[PDB]
């Protein structure tokens, strides 16, 4: 019942590739980055999403009105 | 106790903490502004199992040769980064609650747990030395021997399998590097470089528009010559591509790059044509770049470093050896993958290399003070504060580990460092007796870095030849002579 | 294991290398077709090509497929031996029990 | 009351009988250490050898200890413990089952989660279309309209990843049940023959004598029992480890040839070019 | 037969046995590791660096 | 930080006396389930968007560039051979999802890169953790508020617990009403 | 007996555990710990001590199974009922006649 | 040998036959056979069993309610 | 609560024991211990020979 390791490929056949570190010359690609006010608006949207989905616990609804 | 002593200055410490944060921000702004236009893109790479990133200094540790900065300012930058790391327990009340103040009390108890602001000293060197001598050397002196054992047992392996894993040519060098606390003799760094024989040959493939070409000493020499000639780019690129096609032909005659016939790496052949797509005898489909003539061979500006570290690579180290390597270097290690500790170690490596560059700009080691050199060696983890060495021994130690770190291999670096933290204690009071000989003295001349050393054969070690005994040594050592006599 | 393993291997190789043969035969121009441009906007393709990515994305894809659809698959397997079985009528809740005035 | 959900647990003689099993480990001092060293170095070569070795050693010596306590130190639980199925499935089999997953769990987990991305394994995969199929479509195979049945596919693929880890479980259960049956049935058969002999002799007191001898029969039965049970324990251990090899440890065969280094005293770096 | 029982398959008493046993194992591991090998004695005694000196003359 | 403590006992009561559950209580629980499930996706989105604010261009190209998203299946030599993969072929291998497009847009966006490690990860985990915890907390608060205005057995139990009463006392007080009004005691 | 040797009668007692009371006291300890510490909702303490319990309760309260499990609502053994024709009807009528 | 989901390759990039050769037939026949095949065998069997049991599902519980009257 | 009933407290006497057979006593493995205690003691304490003089 069930298979064996002898009946299957190894953990070295899968995942056979060792590591090679790539490097690239700097032409100036990571310069002149725009959207300087992006994260401000992102944080604003996050806080807005949290506020609309906010619900304060109102135990006064359990007051003995009857 | 120290808790109330530090609470007394906790009000006076917040202002200094914020000032230090501002200094850190300014310095990081400058450094990143330089890095984003002068440094290359070191791409992220995943380990053999392809689940976590792996890191090596050759690609990720960049040195800004030309950083307009004083060495002390860089020391401040690094020390304040470490202080930011040490400021982390302040988040405990903001995640646990008002009862998350007992961790803050434990933080304030020991001064070694704290950042610079809680220190009475002013100069960064004196502050660093105080922290080291109080907490850090003691913390490091209890990880060194165990780290050394882990590195040994990483090479030789577990469960009596040394005959299958160890090499018979690195044997005497292994013994001299790891068992010289038995003999009491000094060590040669080249015998630690011999540990790289466990690894394969480290190569560098430059990627072109046609094929990748292996970098060699000749091609690199030609490129340095062209860079020094300061020619026009119409001539510079032409000469570079001439050297590139020459090296391409040379390696094609050699039998291709070394990487084609190395387990774990390889260059694919031309793709196959399947079934009816096969046009008679042409069973292959060459790539597009085959259409390009070889005379148009141009370097893409892209490079591939292949260390071929089959036994030394930090991936195969393990969950424990990585943590101990970060402990021994007084870096953060807890509750993180080995990839993050790899990055931390590589960042420490980069810091040390940049500091070495700035020291060489500032006039070498001899321009430094005694406390400054002591602190540098403490950062390099080659000195413990219970030694009281001479200046020449310190200079030789710096030169040794600086050359060893120039090779960009953490394993041999740690193997070298851990040898300076093997101290014993005697059970008797009379023994060890008071010595009769003077203190150990050396010089920068006694360190042999400018010469190659073949691995001594097993059970046939050879004596050490001083560099001065070599022919024409007075000409080779003339720089060190001029630096020392002055 | 069974002795039919090489048979299944031959058939697997057949389908794999025939699909590769088709991909070679049709040559370039696949990106200009509508199939590619629609698959670019297809979440099935995003998931399938994210599965094989590195960084634990295989575990992420497997666990996501489990959490989303594999639970329904477990239920489906459990229900194969339930469809044929005599079951009683569903005692639908009369929605009368539970109401109670507040005081 | 309604909220009170009551459970009855059974409890017997456990503490003092389990303490001495561990206290005896200082006397045995892992006499089985060399055998398991030899076998582990036969079956696998890795840095994590010692780990699995220690596990097996502990497991094995405990078994051995219990067996001797089952043969000699006959009190309370030591008699039943080898006649119980829970001890043979959970007290011996589960530890050996989870030992490789605790030592090599990282690699096995990565392998298993990669095999959910089922694909045909090609040797000398110098093909280009294979890569495009594996990345774009996810697999070598045709995955067109398999999402239509994804609900089953996922779980089925999960089994497809662990099917080659399942015979280890089967062999563990099988050999635990085998040891249980062996001990129980042989003890029962031997006692039954003894009781039949006693019935023959009690009704015929001319034979109700120490006819073989006081020590002869006892010495012979001692030798028979110890020889048989030692053979069975050796069978259990050796076959468990051979099946561990053939089922779980052949995944971890990664032979790296030694490649000579040349650039020892000089390394090319990012600063060499840039 | 008595041992042929589903009650004895997941017997909590044997689970307590296993629990106490392996907790005690864990407690006593640092005493099982306290055996001395004489390999570093050999290394100290037999490792002899080259003591010959250099003499150009 | 106070509704969950009552909701524990309320949930125990509901599990025991689930027969007394109306349709509106079921809908309340389903709404809490919906919020809990969406909280996972919100946490994932917040984690991505937060960690992306501290990732260098290399860390993003690790997720866009097919050189890095192919390390499991493809040889690295297939990428060093120029012309092995064509431009359209490299294009189809790139990820097309919304995260990949977000990152592609984010290449040209100014941010505050950090070295790849625990801080770049914490800068996503903290917003994600706060989002998840706060959304679930407010969901439980909404659940309790909905139960309190519900004219049912569970609403009465929740009300009695919000007064400041003990679990056992409230169970007895509510079961005294259940026996009389609901069950019709003898 | 041999079977007598295959028996474990070394029992000592019966441990009785009211898991309902123990669960109630565990929940009470969790509430007391979270109140005394004044811990917020975003804390790992509050999360570990609240979220899984609330999740499991919501799951067990949201469940609306059309049918109960296999061996509780169907797939059950039932003796065959008497038919309204043939021999069963004759036996029923004969019983009615004999009784009356 | 004869591993699962494994296949060797010759110098021509073609799969070597482990048991049976099916590369003599033209590409059109292979594409006809394999266009509808997948990397999945037992799921289709379980699905056909489920479809048989669904075609032959029981509806007594609906008869009791009167949906067929 | 905890209990300790009197049903477990019963009379005891070795006179009422059925006992064992010769076969069951041989199966008790006492005759094996009887021999092998001396065997192992002899092996251990006879492996270590002292010095002597040959006469
Ligand atoms: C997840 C992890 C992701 C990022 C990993 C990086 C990291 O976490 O750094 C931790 C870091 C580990 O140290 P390191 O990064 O290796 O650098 C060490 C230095 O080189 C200096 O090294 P050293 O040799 O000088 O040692 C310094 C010394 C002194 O360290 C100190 O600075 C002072 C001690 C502060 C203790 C803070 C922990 C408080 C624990 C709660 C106590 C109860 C609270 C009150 C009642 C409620 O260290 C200690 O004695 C103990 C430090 C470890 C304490 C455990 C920290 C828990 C981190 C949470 C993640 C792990 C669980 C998952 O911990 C610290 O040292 C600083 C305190 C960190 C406070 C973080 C607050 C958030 C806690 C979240 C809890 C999560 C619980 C989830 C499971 C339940
Ligand atoms: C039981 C025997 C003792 C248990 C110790 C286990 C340690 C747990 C731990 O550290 O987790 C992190 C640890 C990894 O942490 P790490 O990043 O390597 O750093 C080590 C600590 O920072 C190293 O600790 P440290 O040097 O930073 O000292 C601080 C630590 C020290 O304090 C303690 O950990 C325990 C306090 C009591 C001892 C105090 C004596 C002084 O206390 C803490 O604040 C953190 C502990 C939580 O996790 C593991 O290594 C795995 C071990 C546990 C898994 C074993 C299998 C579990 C059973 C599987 C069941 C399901 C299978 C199916
Ligand atoms: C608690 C503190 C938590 C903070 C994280 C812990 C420290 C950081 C860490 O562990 O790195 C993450 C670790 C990376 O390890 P690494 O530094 O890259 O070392 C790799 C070296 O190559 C490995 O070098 P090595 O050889 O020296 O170390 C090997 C080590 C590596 O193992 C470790 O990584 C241990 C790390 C300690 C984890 C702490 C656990 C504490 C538990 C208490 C949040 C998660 C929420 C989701 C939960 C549900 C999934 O040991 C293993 O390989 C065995 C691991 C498995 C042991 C348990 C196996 C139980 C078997 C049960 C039988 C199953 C039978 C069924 C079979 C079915 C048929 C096939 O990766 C992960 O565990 C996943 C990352 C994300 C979650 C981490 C926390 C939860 C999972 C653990
Ligand atoms: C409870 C419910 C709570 C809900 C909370 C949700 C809201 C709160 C937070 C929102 C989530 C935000 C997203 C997030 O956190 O992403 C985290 C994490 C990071 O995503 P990423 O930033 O895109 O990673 C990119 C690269 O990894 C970047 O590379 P790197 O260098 O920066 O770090 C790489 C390192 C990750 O580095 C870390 O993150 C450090 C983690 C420690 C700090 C905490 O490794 C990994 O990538 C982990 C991948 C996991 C597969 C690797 C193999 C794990 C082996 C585990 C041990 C052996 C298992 C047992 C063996 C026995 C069975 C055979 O994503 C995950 O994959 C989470 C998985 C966590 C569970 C792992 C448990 C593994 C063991 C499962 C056993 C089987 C049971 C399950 C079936
Ligand atoms: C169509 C049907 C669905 C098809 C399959 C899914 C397709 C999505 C997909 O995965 O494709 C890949 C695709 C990746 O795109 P890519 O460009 O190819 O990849 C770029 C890079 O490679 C990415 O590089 P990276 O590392 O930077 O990316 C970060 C990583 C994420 O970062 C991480 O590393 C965290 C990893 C999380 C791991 C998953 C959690 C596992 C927890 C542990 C499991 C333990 C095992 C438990 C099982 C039992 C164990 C015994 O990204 C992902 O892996 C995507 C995860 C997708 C979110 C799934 C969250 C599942 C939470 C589990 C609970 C679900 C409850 C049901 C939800 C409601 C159902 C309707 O994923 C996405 O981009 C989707 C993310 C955005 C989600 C938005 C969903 C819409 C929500 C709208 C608002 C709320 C609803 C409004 C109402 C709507 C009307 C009803
Ligand atoms: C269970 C979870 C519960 C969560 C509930 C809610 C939690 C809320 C509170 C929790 C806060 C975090 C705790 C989460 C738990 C995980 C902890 C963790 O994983 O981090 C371990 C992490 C391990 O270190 P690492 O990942 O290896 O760092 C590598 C370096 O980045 C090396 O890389 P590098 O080359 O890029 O170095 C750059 C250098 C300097 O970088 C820079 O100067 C610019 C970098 C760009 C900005 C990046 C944003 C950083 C956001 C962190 C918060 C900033 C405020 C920090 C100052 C506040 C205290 C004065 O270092 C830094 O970036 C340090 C950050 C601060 C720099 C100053 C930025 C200006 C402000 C009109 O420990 C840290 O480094 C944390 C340092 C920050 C400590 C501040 C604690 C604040 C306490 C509250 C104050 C009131
Ligand atoms: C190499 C030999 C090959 C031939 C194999 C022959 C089978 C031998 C089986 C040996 C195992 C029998 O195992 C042995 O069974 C006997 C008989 O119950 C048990 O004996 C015990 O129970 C019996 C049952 O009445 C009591 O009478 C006896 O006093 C007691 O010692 C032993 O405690 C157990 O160790």
């Amino acid at each position: 019942m069930g298979g064996k390791a002898s009946e299957a490929v190894t953990i070295a056949f899968r995942f056979p590739h060792r590591t090679t570190f790539l490097v690239k010359q700097n032409v100036g690609q990571k310069l002149n980055k725009g959207h300087q006010t992006f994260w401000q608006l992102v944080a604003g949207g996050w806080l807005f999403f949290l506020l609309i989905n906010r619900t304060s616990f109102k135990p006064k609804l359990a007051a003995p009105k009857v | 106790t120290a808790v109330v002593k530090n609470l007394a200055k906790l009000p006076a410490a917040t202002s200094q903490i914020l000032t230090n944060v501002s200094k850190l921000q300014t310095f990081h702004g400058l450094l990143e502004e330089r890095r984003d236009k002068y440094a290359p893109l070191a791409y992220h790479t995943y380990d053999n199992l392809k689940q976590k990133t792996t890191w090596h200094p050759i690609a990720h540790a960049w040195v800004d040769e030309g950083l307009p900065v004083s060495k002390k300012e860089y020391n401040e930058y690094c020390w304040l980064k470490k202080d930011m790391q040490r400021l982390l327990p302040l988040a405990s009340p903001f995640v646990f609650g008002i009862y998350g103040i007992l961790p803050l009390a434990v933080w304030l108890s020991n001064d070694g747990y704290l950042p610079s602001a809680f220190s009475s000293k002013k100069d960064i060197v004196s502050k660093k030395l105080e922290w080291y001598s109080s907490y850090g050397d003691d913390l490091r002196q209890q990880v060194g021997p165990m780290l050394q054992h882990r590195l040994k047992r990483h090479l030789r392996g577990t469960l009596n399998n040394e005959h299958r894993l160890m090499l018979d040519e690195v044997t005497e060098s292994y013994k001299e590097i790891f068992y010289s606390h038995y003999t009491g003799q000094l060590r040669d760094v080249r015998k630690c470089a011999h540990l790289r024989l466990y690894d394969g040959t480290s190569t560098v493939l430059l990627l072109t528009n046609k094929e990748p070409v292996e970098l060699t000493s000749e091609l690199l020499q030609k490129w340095n010559a062209i860079k020094a000639a300061k020619l026009s780019p119409e001539e510079e690129k032409k000469a570079r591509n001439e050297a590139l096609i020459e090296a391409y032909k040379e390696q094609e005659l050699h039998g291709g790059p070394h990487v084609k016939h190395m387990q774990g790496y390889g260059i694919p052949a031309d793709t196959p044509l399947l079934g009816e797509n096969a046009k008679g005898d042409q069973y292959t489909q060459p790539p597009e770049s085959a259409s390009i003539p070889l005379e148009q061979l141009e370097w893409t500006g892209d490079t591939v470093f292949i260390p071929a570290e089959y036994r030394t690579e930090m991936e195969d180290w393990g969950r424990e050896l990585t943590k101990l390597a970060n402990q021994f270097l007084l870096l953060p290690w807890r509750f993180v993958s080995n990839a993050w500790n790899q990055r931390r170690l590589v960042s420490w490596f980069e810091e040390i290399l940049q500091e070495d560059a700035l020291i060489a700009k500032e006039g070498g080691v001899q321009a430094l003070s005694d406390d400054e050199l002591k602190v540098a060696l403490l950062d390099r983890a080659v000195i413990r504060c219970d030694e009281e060495l001479t200046r020449g021994d310190m200079e030789a130690r710096y030169k040794e580990i600086s050359w060893l770190m120039s090779l960009r291999n953490p394993f041999i670096v740690l193997a070298w460092q851990t040898g300076y933290y093997r101290s014993t204690y005697s059970p008797e009071d009379d023994l060890p007796e008071a010595s009769i000989l003077p203190k150990l003295n050396r010089t920068v001349l006694d360190v042999d870095v400018h010469n190659e050393l073949a691995p001594d054969h097993p059970e046939k070690p050879l004596p050490r030849v001083h560099p001065a005994l070599y022919p024409n040594s007075h000409l080779a050592l003339a720089k060190e002579v001029a630096v020392l006599a002055k | 294991s069974s002795p039919l393993v090489p048979v299944w291997n031959d058939l697997r190789a057949l389908q794999v290398f025939t699909s590769q043969e088709y991909m070679q035969k049709r040559g370039p121009g696949f990106t200009n077709t509508l199939e590619y441009k629609l698959s670019c906007l297809n979440p099935v393709k995003w998931y399938d090509m994210m599965k094989v990515m590195p960084g634990g994305k295989a575990f992420v894809g497997t666990a996501l497929g489990l959490a989303l659809f594999g639970g329904w698959g477990v239920e489906f397997v459990k229900n194969i031996s339930v469809m044929t079985k005599e079951k009683p009528p569903i005692d639908w809740n009369n929605e009368k029990l539970g109401h109670l005035t507040r005081s | 009351m309604l909220n009170s959900n009551i459970y009855i647990i059974i409890y017997g003689g456990i503490i003092m009988y389990s303490i001495m099993i561990i206290i005896q480990m200082f006397l045995y001092n892992f006499s089985n250490k060399i055998y398991i060293e030899v076998e582990i170095n036969k079956y696998i070569l890795s840095k994590n050898n010692i780990d699995i070795y220690w596990i097996i050693c502990n497991c094995t010596i405990i078994i051995i200890i219990t067996t001797l306590n089952h043969i000699i130190n006959k009190i309370g639980i030591y008699n039943m413990i080898e006649y119980n199925i829970c001890y043979w499935l959970i007290g011996t089999g589960l530890g050996l089952y989870i030992s490789p997953f605790i030592v090599f769990g990282y690699k096995f987990f990565v392998y298993i989660m990669d095999l959910n991305n089922y694909s045909l394994n090609i040797y000398h995969n110098n093909n280009k279309m294979n890569d495009i199929q594996q990345i774009y479509n996810g697999t070598n195979y045709n995955d067109t309209m398999i999402f239509f049945i994804k609900d089953i596919n996922n779980i089925f693929t999960i089994y497809r990843s662990i099917n080659f880890f399942m015979n280890w479980l089967y062999q563990m259960i099988y050999y635990g049940v085998r040891m249980w049956l062996v001990f129980v049935l042989h003890s029962f058969s031997l006692g039954s023959f003894g009781e039949l002999i006693t019935v023959i002799t009690d009704n015929n007191l001319i034979f109700n004598v120490f006819y073989i001898g006081l020590l002869g029969l006892g010495f012979i039965l001692y030798l028979i029992v110890i020889f048989y049970l030692g053979i069975q324990i050796y069978v259990y251990i050796s076959f468990s480890l051979s099946f561990l090899h053939s089922t779980i440890l052949l995944f971890l065969v990664n032979y790296i040839p030694h490649y000579n280094n040349k650039s020892i005293f000089n390394t090319f770096t990012n600063k060499s070019i840039y | 037969l008595i041992p042929v029982s589903l009650v004895d398959l997941i017997n909590i008493n044997i689970i307590f046995y296993i629990l106490l046993l392996y907790t005690l194992l864990l407690f006593f591991i640092p005493l099982f590791l306290a055996s001395i090998n004489y390999t570093y004695h050999y290394i100290y005694k037999y490792y002899n660096y080259n003591y010959n000196f250099i003499n150009n003359n | 930080t106070h509704a969950e403590l009552h909701l524990f006992d309320l949930d125990e009561f509901m599990q025991t006396y689930k027969r007394l559950q109306t349709r509106q209580d079921w809908l309340i629980e389903n709404k809490c389930k919906k919020s809990r499930l969406f909280s996972y996706v919100a946490a994932v989105i917040a984690f991505t968007v937060g960690k992306s604010a501290t990732m260098s261009d290399e860390a993003i190209l690790a997720k866009i560039d097919p050189y890095v998203t192919s390390e499991v299946r493809v040889q690295r030599g297939a990428w060093w051979r120029s012309g092995y993969f064509t431009k359209e072929e490299v294009e189809m291998m790139t990820p097309k999802g919304p995260i990949a497009r977000y990152y592609k847009f984010l290449l040209g966006v100014r941010r505050f890169p950090l070295k790849h490690g625990a801080l770049s990860w914490a800068c996503g985990f903290v917003p994600a953790w706060l989002t998840f915890t706060s959304l679930n907390h407010w969901a439980q608060n909404r659940r309790l508020n909905r139960y309190l205005t519900q004219e049912s057995v569970f609403g009465e139990m929740a009300r009695e617990l919000v007064r400041g009463k003990t679990a056992d006392e409230a169970t007895t007080s509510v079961m005294a009403r259940v026996e009389k009004e609901i069950l019709g005691v003898h | 007996s041999p079977n007598e040797h295959l028996m474990f009668f070394d029992f000592s007692s019966w441990l009785l555990v009211d898991f309902g009371k123990r669960w109630e006291r565990w929940v009470s300890f969790k509430k007391s710990f979270l109140t005394t510490t004044r811990s917020p909702y975003w804390s790992p303490q509050f999360f570990l001590l609240t979220f899984f319990q609330l999740r499991n309760s919501n799951v067990k309260l949201c469940e609306n199974w059309n049918w109960a499990p296999k061996g509780d609502d169907f797939n059950l053994l039932h003796n065959s009922a008497a038919e309204p024709f043939g021999r069963d009807l004759k036996a029923h009528l004969e019983r009615e006649a004999g009784a009356k | 040998g004869e591993l699962s989901e494994y296949v060797e390759v010759n110098e021509k990039g073609m799969p070597k036959p482990q048991a049976l050769s099916l590369w003599n037939m033209p590409y059109a026949k292979r594409r006809a056979l394999t266009k509808f095949a997948r990397g999945v065998r037992w799921q289709f069997i379980v699905l056909f069993i489920a479809l048989y049991n669904f075609k032959n599902r029981d509806d007594s519980h609906l008869l009791r309610r009167g949906a067929y009257n | 609560p905890s209990t300790s009933p009197a049903d477990k407290d019963v009379p005891m006497s070795i006179l009422h024991t059925h006992g064992l057979s010769y076969v069951n006593w041989c199966m008790s493995l006492a005759p094996g211990l009887l021999v092998f205690e001396g065997f192992f003691r002899a092996r251990y304490y006879r492996s270590r020979v002292p010095p002597s003089r040959t006469v």
